[PDB]
């Protein structure tokens, strides 16, 4: 019942093309990166505080020294990515920021979809597509996918509208 | 000269280079410069590509009417399928740009380099005396590019079915995928979103817990960040106060107190979840799709009682029935 | 093509203005003695 | 003879057969014995696209163009009866075969010029009184050039002739007179000229060879813009047999 | 359609490419439609129709045998498309034909296994190299290698 | 809202006489229909030739009439074209060709009657769905 | 005009990249 | 002026009855015993100048001629339209279920 | 065009050799301690 | 006129887009006059009705039904088997009150044009020149104020 909410938004609001939804994902996707990346950076940049292989027990629940080489981590990334943290206070605040900002943006985009004030089309594109029949972008392509979603779904998805779309009116490509 | 080659190997491998050009790097640096340089030119000036092999060019570059959001580098022709299409396989560049040659030059060099990029994430860790495995975290996002840029095409029989290199072009890959595979209804994708949602979630948890339990060493009107010096001996936050709060939010045994176990979980979760998402695309590349509950619940007479699973099928049919307008000549979509 | 006339200036000031902001600060920070 | 595998990938498959320098003979025509063409074949070598003077009329010369698609140009398996006529001439009449191939060539500017290189419904003829087919025994005639794209083809915005949208649905309240031409699809049908002039005969097996030159129009894109004039030069191979 | 009186050789499809037969990039005659991507398929049932230039319009025109017609029909209706819960067909299909090609099962199971094993490789190889040189349990608090290297800054 | 005997009572022969199936035959047919038909006739259509469906009306205008137990049964033994002017047992499963379509070997006259009954009963329950394709899914 | 604007910003981000990697504030210890 | 020949054809006999010169072959499946054999002959045997000219297809067995006579009321005939006949569209116009 | 193929080929060989003859050069050796 | 004007989907704040800038006039154009009420009928004299466009839909199909809601006519996508084309039904359109008052139109294209318009409610006459409109709906101040305050809040 949530997947149709997704499909709906594509089909009717062309939500994937919305600047705010994009920021949304950049944050959630980018947030799930910091998560993974920071975790691994820590586990493979640890000091030896035990004689075992399973280094989990080797941890001081009672502070004291940093359990992983923040100095080594810095040099690693500074040589493989070119950029690297060097202020755990910032590295951790950043981790709060990225995914919380992302979700905030994805919200605004929807607050706009309430009024249907969507980010459906690019006018310059539509105008050229009207006059010139050979102009085709991955954008125009998508809009057609939407037409199909709307036409074939609307009927059983909005019962209160007693929709009746004769077979001949249903948009369809060749053969399919 | 202690011996040129002996020296060369000492430089390459040198851990004193601003950027660690490694052994894997010797393959990476060039392949990645080609991929990048070809892309940027393509995306800006490449001409229309007959992606579907039906002589119906799709222009996806800026200079040919696209903007950042719509523009993309279009996949090689379907007329080409899985055949290798190196520039030296075309009567001319004009022919090569029309059949989507740039696409292959890019995906192959990128995938090649992005792998070595992994090989490097190991090497440097070795030359520095740190434990490996970071490169194993990066195996997830890589294993995805692979699934989306190569496995899926191999499986489907053509590179023209690989994900395009552009914003909208990607949404296309998604919307159609869903129609042909009903991915949202597949265990692997779900595990994928759990990992991504979860990741972002946890990323926020850690991030906040820690940042909120920092030991005071800063002024009231001074960036709380300065309270940390690069190359500190002791910790910069009270991981015992952190655990104290979080243990009370939910309940003690449901909270981490071992920074090492915390960080393993922090890495394990997203990487494991994305691994499954990548295996999903690599699996639905052989047509083992999501659950098909169409017309499952039926009543006492035989009538079909719809579920949300059915409302999903209609939305899928719309996509099926409209994608690739002119490419089909027969009843079943087996390609 | 058939784009918006103000699009150019909207993008220009959208980049300039805040960039000019940061820059004014960074340089005035950077030049503070000791 | 070579098997499929002996040709696959060589491009050899898109080449009409050839006769050797020897075979420059002459085939006899019984005029009382029906004959047919077991296999006509046309291989393009060049595609020239007549240019336009613009306002200032200065004549328009055909210009070479690059073949942007690949080796998919050849017409093969053409077949029909080669009836002998009262005046002793011969007229070929095609029935069926791979009689058309969609070709696309680029130009100076970078413009892609798609055409439906064909010879559908060919009606080639020769000189009156032609007892035996000698080297250079001109065949000339017309054929039909159907619309490049067929009735069902839909443009990037869904509009089509036999199917598809009625208008620019992306611009719900726009004036329509201006968009007229691009919303209303028209199906073009035209005539073409070709001449198959022999160069190699071989009365022995009754298989002649040569070169052709044909002219036709290119795609007008469901009538959205004007078609370009095209000239096509190549070679052909025909298999004449009593039958 | 050929039985309905259609001339497969000259049939023109929506795009102007050839409803039933078209040419591959190197000139050979192949089946048309999205199936142009599989022109590399060879098979007992289909070979007898192939000529030295690919599908021969004469054999296709009168040498097609019934066992082939039903072979093509069988295989057409048993393509390797199906769902996790084993519902043969396209994702939009209806329940009834419970089937998922053995070729799909095998191929997926083994790509997963094949994959995870490549991770297994990376993991056990990464461990072995640190184990050998000897640091797979942490950086020596005392002798921290990085700390003896010049600053690149 | 149930499959009563009524919904099961379908035309037996051309001369109006009818027969009434039982919930056992029905299910049994439905199972057999899946075993030897769905492959190509899933949901009343025909994948290897979409022009001819199993809609009762389509079977009514068939030649001979195939819209009754007797009809469909004959068909499953000696199949013909829509005008009946040609036997197709060679490329269509049937009893006279079980050597070529093994799935048809087990099949006994009892089974053929059920399959036939299913075809006439389905549209009675599903209606338009049975004939049409994805449009109705 | 649009193309120019898109490429410019891109060119500006790459410039940033450069300066960020090669002209950062050297990261000092203790 | 510009017009969609097909949408215009639907305002004539074609659009009300099986057009022997345009309508696609599958249309014959809506009447008893016309499909396979006869529909092929009708379509295969080019255009007709009047519905009855169908009764004149060479070879038609006496029974076929009978059937044809019966269904003539369901046929008509109009100018051959290229958009509808080209591409062999009368044997397969890209429509299935 | 047949040239470019040659060149490309040469170029890729160089790097691929540089790569194999690289790890071959006693790579285990290169690292902080035990070697 | 004023009353008829409110019965036009082009004044529905729910139509529009986030980057579809400007007044409502840059869209459909400056409203000039009410063409009049359009009544559609088919050969039998039966009066048909145009199914209106729900705000949710960017594009919507032209479907015509009688009082009881039975589909009597429509504008087909695939003509191959259309049963209700305006052509096959002799659909006609007549106007009452307004610019087109007292007039009737019967040539398919013109009838369909107006049918295509009926979808948005009362048919009007716009001046698209002046503002160089593009014919793509934009939202009213009511709409913008609402979006802005819901976000700020
Ligand atoms: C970072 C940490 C990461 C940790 C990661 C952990 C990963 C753990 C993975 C664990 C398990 C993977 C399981 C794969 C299962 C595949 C099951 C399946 O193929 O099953 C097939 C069956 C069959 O279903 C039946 O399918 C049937 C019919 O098929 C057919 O039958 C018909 C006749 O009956 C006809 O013949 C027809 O043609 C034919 O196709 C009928 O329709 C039935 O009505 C229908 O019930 O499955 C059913 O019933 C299924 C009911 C399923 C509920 C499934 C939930 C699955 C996953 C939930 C995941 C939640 C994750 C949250 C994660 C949070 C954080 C990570
Ligand atoms: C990538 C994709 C990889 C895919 C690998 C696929 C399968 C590998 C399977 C080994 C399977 C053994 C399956 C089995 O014995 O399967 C048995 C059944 C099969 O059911 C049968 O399925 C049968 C038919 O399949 C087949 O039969 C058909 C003809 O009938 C056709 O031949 C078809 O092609 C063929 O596949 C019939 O339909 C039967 O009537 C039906 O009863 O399904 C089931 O078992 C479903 C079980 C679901 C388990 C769900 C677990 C969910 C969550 C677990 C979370 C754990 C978390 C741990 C976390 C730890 C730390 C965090
Ligand atoms: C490819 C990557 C991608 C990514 C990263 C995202 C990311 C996101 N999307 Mg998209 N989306 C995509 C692709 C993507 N999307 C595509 C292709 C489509 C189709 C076009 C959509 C369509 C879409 C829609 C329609 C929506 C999103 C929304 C969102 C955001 C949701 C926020 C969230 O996590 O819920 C937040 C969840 C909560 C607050 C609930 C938390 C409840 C907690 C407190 C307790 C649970 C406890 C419970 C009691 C325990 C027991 C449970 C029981 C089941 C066992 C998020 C930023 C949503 C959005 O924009 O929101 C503003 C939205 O509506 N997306
Ligand atoms: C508003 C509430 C809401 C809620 C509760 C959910 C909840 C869920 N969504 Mg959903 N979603 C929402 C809004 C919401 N969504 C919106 C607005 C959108 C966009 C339109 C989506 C889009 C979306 C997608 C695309 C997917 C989901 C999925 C899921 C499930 C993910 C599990 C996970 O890893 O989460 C992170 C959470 C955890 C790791 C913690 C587990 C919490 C729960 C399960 C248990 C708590 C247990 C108990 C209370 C505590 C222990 C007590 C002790 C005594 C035993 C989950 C049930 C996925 C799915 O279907 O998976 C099968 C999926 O693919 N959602
Ligand atoms: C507070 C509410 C408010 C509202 C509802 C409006 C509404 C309107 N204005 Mg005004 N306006 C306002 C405040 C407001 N204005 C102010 C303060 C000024 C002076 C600066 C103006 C100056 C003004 C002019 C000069 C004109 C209008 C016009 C219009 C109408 C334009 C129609 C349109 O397409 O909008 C377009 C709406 C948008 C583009 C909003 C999108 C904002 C997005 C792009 C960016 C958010 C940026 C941020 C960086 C995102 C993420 C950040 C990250 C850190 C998280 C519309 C009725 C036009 C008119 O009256 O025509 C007849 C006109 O010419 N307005
Ligand atoms: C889709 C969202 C997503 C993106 C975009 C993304 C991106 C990135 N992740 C990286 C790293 C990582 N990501 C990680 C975990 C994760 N990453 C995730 C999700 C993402 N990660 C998730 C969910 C996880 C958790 C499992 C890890 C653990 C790492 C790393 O270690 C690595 C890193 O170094 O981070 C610091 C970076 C590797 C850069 C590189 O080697 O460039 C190579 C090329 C460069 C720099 C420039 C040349 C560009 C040329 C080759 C491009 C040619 C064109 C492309 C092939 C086309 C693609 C573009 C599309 C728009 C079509 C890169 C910025
Ligand atoms: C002319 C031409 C070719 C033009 C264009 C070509 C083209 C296709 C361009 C595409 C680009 C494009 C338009 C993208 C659109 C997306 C976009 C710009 C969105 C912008 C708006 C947006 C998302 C705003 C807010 C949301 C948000 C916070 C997103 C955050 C994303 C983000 C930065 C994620 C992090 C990714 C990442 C690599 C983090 C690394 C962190 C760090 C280096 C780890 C190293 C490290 C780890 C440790 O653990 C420790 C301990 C230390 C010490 C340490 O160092
Ligand atoms: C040859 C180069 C090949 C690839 C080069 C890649 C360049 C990476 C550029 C990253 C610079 C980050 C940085 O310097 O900020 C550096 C700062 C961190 O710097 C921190 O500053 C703190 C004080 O604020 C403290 O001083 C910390 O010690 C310090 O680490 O921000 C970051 O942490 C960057 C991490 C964010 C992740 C980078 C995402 C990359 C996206 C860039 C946009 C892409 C545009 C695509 C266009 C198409
Ligand atoms: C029937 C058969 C079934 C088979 C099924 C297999 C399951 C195997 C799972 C892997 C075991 C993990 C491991 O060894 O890691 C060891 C480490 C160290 O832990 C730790 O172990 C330490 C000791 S030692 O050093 O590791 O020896 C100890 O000191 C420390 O406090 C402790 O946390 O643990 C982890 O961080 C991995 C944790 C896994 C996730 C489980 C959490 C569960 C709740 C989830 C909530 C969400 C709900 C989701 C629902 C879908
Ligand atoms: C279909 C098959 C499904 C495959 C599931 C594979 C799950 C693998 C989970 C590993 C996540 C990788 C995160 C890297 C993170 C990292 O570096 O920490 C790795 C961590 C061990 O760290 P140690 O300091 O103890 O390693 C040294 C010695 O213990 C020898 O390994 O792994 C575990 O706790 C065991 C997990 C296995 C149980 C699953
Ligand atoms: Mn890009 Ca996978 Mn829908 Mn056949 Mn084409
Ligand atoms: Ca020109
Ligand atoms: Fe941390």
């Amino acid at each position: 019942a949530i997947f149709r909410f997704l499909l709906f938004f594509q089909g009717f609001h062309n939500w994937t093309l919305n600047p705010f939804h994009m920021m949304g994902v950049a944050g959630v996707l980018g947030g799930a990166l910091l998560c993974a990346i920071h975790g691994a950076t820590v586990e493979n940049t640890l000091f030896q505080d035990g004689e075992g292989a399973s280094t989990f027990r080797a941890f001081n629940p009672t502070q004291a020294e940093e359990t992983y080489s923040m100095v080594t981590a810095n040099r690693f990334w500074s040589q493989i990515f070119g950029i690297a943290f060097s202020n755990k206070r910032w590295l951790h605040f950043f981790m709060l920021f990225v995914p919380v900002t992302g979700l905030w943006m994805s919200a605004i985009g929807v607050v706009g979809l309430a009024l249907n004030l969507r980010s459906y089309d690019f006018i310059s594109q539509e105008i050229r597509a009207a006059e010139d029949p050979e102009f085709e972008t991955f954008y125009t392509k998508n809009l057609l996918l939407n037409e199909g979603i709307r036409a074939w779904m609307a009927p059983q998805d909005q019962p209160h509208e007693n929709f009746v779309f004769p077979e001949e009116v249903l948009p369809r490509g060749n053969a399919l | 000269s202690a011996n040129l080659w002996e020296r060369f190997c000492n430089w390459v491998t040198s851990t004193d280079n601003r950027l660690y050009v490694g052994w894997f790097g010797v393959i990476m640096i060039p392949t990645l410069l080609a991929a990048t340089i070809c892309f940027v030119i393509a995306f800006i000036a490449a001409p229309p590509v007959d992606i579907d092999g039906i002589r119906e060019p799709v222009s996806g570059s800026l200079l040919y009417g696209n903007n950042i959001i719509t523009g993309a580098v279009v996949p090689s022709s379907n007329a080409i399928g899985l055949h290798f299409y190196p520039i030296w396989e075309a009567a001319s560049l004009d022919e090569w740009l029309y059949n989507g040659g740039p696409y292959q030059l890019i995906i192959f060099h990128f995938l090649l380099g992005a792998s070595c990029y992994m090989g490097r994430q190991w090497e440097l860790s070795y030359r520095l005396g740190m434990r490996p495995w970071i490169c194993v975290a990066y195996s997830a996002p890589l294993a995805s590019a692979f699934a989306v840029f190569l496995i899926y095409p191999i499986g489907q029989g053509s590179f023209s079915d690989g994900m395009p290199l552009g914003i909208s072009g990607t949404f296309n890959f998604m919307i159609v995928f869903q129609a042909e595979h009903n991915i949202l209804m597949h265990p692997f994708h779900q595990l994928g979103v759990a990992g991504v949602f979860g990741g972002a979630l946890f990323c926020a948890m850690h991030g906040s817990l820690v940042t909120s339990s920092l030991i005071r060493e800063t002024t009231e009107t001074e960036s709380a960040n300065y309270g940390y010096k690069f190359g500190q001996e002791e910790e910069t936050y009270n991981i015992v106060a952190a655990h104290g709060y979080f243990g009370r939010l939910i309940f003690q045994y449901a909270s981490f107190n071992n920074s090492r176990s915390l960080h393993f979980f922090l890495a394990a979760w997203p990487v494991v979840g994305v691994w499954f998402t990548a295996l999903g695309i690599s699996t639905m590349a052989f047509n083992l799709n999501g659950f098909n509950f169409n017309h499952s619940v039926i009543d006492a007479k035989g009538n079909v009682i719809n579920t949300w699973a059915d409302i999903i099928n209609r939305a899928n049919l719309g996509m099926e029935v409209m994608h690739e307008r002119n490419a089909h000549n027969f009843p079943l979509d087996l390609a | 093509m058939e784009v918006n006339q103000l699009g150019l200036i909207a993008t220009a000031l959208f980049v300039l203005v805040p960039s000019v902001f940061l820059i004014i600060l960074y340089v005035q920070t950077e030049s503070q003695q000791k | 003879t070579l098997t499929y595998d002996d040709i696959v990938g060589t491009g050899l498959a898109n080449k009409c057969p050839t006769l050797d320098d020897t075979a420059r003979g002459a085939y006899p025509i019984d005029s009382s014995q029906t004959y047919r063409i077991a296999r006509l074949c046309l291989q393009p070598t060049t595609f020239l696209v007549k240019e336009e003077p613009k306002n200032k009329r200065q004549e328009a010369e055909f210009v070479p163009t690059k073949l942007v698609t690949r080796e998919t140009t050849s017409l093969d398996q053409i077949q029909g009866e080669l009836k002998v006529n009262s005046d002793g001439s011969l007229t070929f009449v095609e029935e069926d075969g791979i009689d058309f191939q969609p070709v696309t060539v680029q130009m100076a500017g970078g413009e892609r010029i798609p055409l439906l290189f064909t010879v559908k419904n060919l009606v080639a003829s020769t000189q009156p009184n032609v007892t035996s087919i000698t080297t250079s025994t001109d065949f000339k005639g017309e054929f039909n050039v159907p619309s490049y794209r067929t009735a069902n083809f839909l443009d990037p915005k869904g509009r089509g002739l036999a199917s598809g949208y009625d208008s620019a649905i992306a611009l719900p309240q726009a004036k329509e007179e201006e968009l007229a031409r691009a919303n209303v699809k028209r199906f073009s049908l035209t005539k073409g000229q070709i001449s198959l002039n022999v160069a190699k005969v071989d009365g022995r097996t009754g298989e002649i060879a040569g070169t052709f030159e044909s002219e036709q129009l290119s795609d007008d894109d469901m009538g959205a813009h004007e078609p370009h004039e095209v000239k096509i030069q190549g070679v052909f191979y025909a298999s004449i047999e009593p039958a | 359609d050929q039985k309905l009186g259609a001339n497969v050789g000259s049939a023109q499809g929506p795009t102007g490419l050839g409803k039933y037969l078209m040419r591959s990039p190197t000139g050979e005659i192949i089946f048309g439609g999205e199936t142009m991507r599989f022109w590399d398929f060879r098979g007992p049932w289909l070979e007898p129709l192939r000529g030295p230039n690919g599908l021969d319009l004469n054999k296709i025109k009168n040498d097609i045998q019934p066992w082939q017609e039903r072979r093509a029909a069988e295989y057409m209706t048993h393509a390797p498309l199906g769902s996790l819960n084993s519902v043969g067909g396209v994702a939009t299909e209806i329940n009834s034909v419970n089937f998922v090609s053995p070729r799909s099962w095998l191929a997926t199971s083994h790509f997963v296994l094949a994959f995870f094993f490549l991770v297994g490789h990376l993991w056990h190889a990464g461990r072995a190299r640190a184990a050998a040189a000897g640091f797979e349990k942490g950086i020596d608090r005392e002798s921290e290698p990085v700390l003896s290297m010049p600053s690149l800054d | 809202a149930e499959l009563t005997p009524e919904v099961l009572t379908v035309p037996l022969n051309s001369e109006g006489k009818t027969i009434t199936l039982t919930e056992k035959q029905y299910l049994e047919g439905k199972r057999l229909f899946q075993y030897a038909c769905a492959s190509c006739h899933v949901g009343g259509i025909t994948k290897t030739n979409p022009s001819l469906d199993l809609r009762t009306e389509t079977l009514a205008l068939a030649t001979p009439p195939r819209d009754n137990i007797e009809g469909l049964v004959d068909y499953m033994k000696n199949p013909t074209t829509y005008d009946g002017e040609q036997e197709i047992a060679e490329v269509h499963p049937s009893l006279r060709s079980a050597d070529i379509f093994p799935k048809m070997r087990n099949l006994t006259e009892k089974d053929l009657v059920a399959i036939a009954g299913h075809i006439l009963v389905e549209p009675k329950i599903l209606g338009d769905k049975w004939g049409g394709g994805k449009v109705y899914y | 005009m649009e193309t120019i604007t898109y490429v410019f910003i891109f060119a500006c981000i790459i410039a940033l990249f450069f300066f960020a990697i090669f002209f950062r504030e050297p990261p000092r210890i203790t | 002026e510009l017009v969609n020949v097909v949408d215009e054809k639907l305002g004539t006999a074609y659009g009300e009855k099986i057009d022997l010169n345009n309508t696609n072959i599958a249309a014959f499946i809506q009447y008893r015993g016309l499909y396979p054999t006869l529909a092929k002959l009708i379509v295969k045997n080019a255009p007709y100048e009047s519905v009855e000219d169908v009764l004149n297809i060479p070879g038609l067995t006496e029974r076929q001629k009978q059937i044809l006579r019966e269904n003539l009321e369901h046929f008509t005939v109009t100018e051959v339209e290229t958009a509808l006949v080209e591409g062999g569209d009368r044997y397969n116009n890209g429509l299935y279920k | 065009m047949e040239t470019l193929k040659i060149t490309v080929y040469i170029v890729v060989t160089f790097f691929v050799l540089l790569f194999v003859f690289g790890f071959l050069s006693g790579d285990p050796a290169r690292n902080p301690k035990r070697k | 006129e004023k009353l008829a004007f409110y019965d036009y989907i082009g004044n529905n704040p729910a139509k529009g887009g986030l980057f579809r800038t400007g007044p409502m006039n840059k869209g459909d154009g400056i409203a000039q006059a009410w063409k009049g009420h359009a009544v559609f009928r088919n050969k039998e004299g039966e009066e048909l009705f145009v199914r209106r466009m729900p705000a949710f839909f960017e594009s919507f199909p032209v479907i015509l039904t009688d009082k009881n809601g039975v589909v009597k006519a429509d504008i087909p996508f695939r003509r191959a088997e259309s049963k209700y084309s305006f052509e096959q039904q002799g659909v006609t359109v007549s106007f009452y009150g307004g610019e087109l008052n007292g007039q009737t139109f019967t040539d398919p294209p013109t009838v369909k044009s107006y049918a295509r318009k009926a979808i948005f409610g009362e048919i009007f006459e716009f001046d698209t020149e002046t503002l160089n409109s593009d014919g793509i709906f934009r939202t009213s101040p009511r709409g913008w104020f609402t979006f802005a305050h819901a976000v700020f809040a």
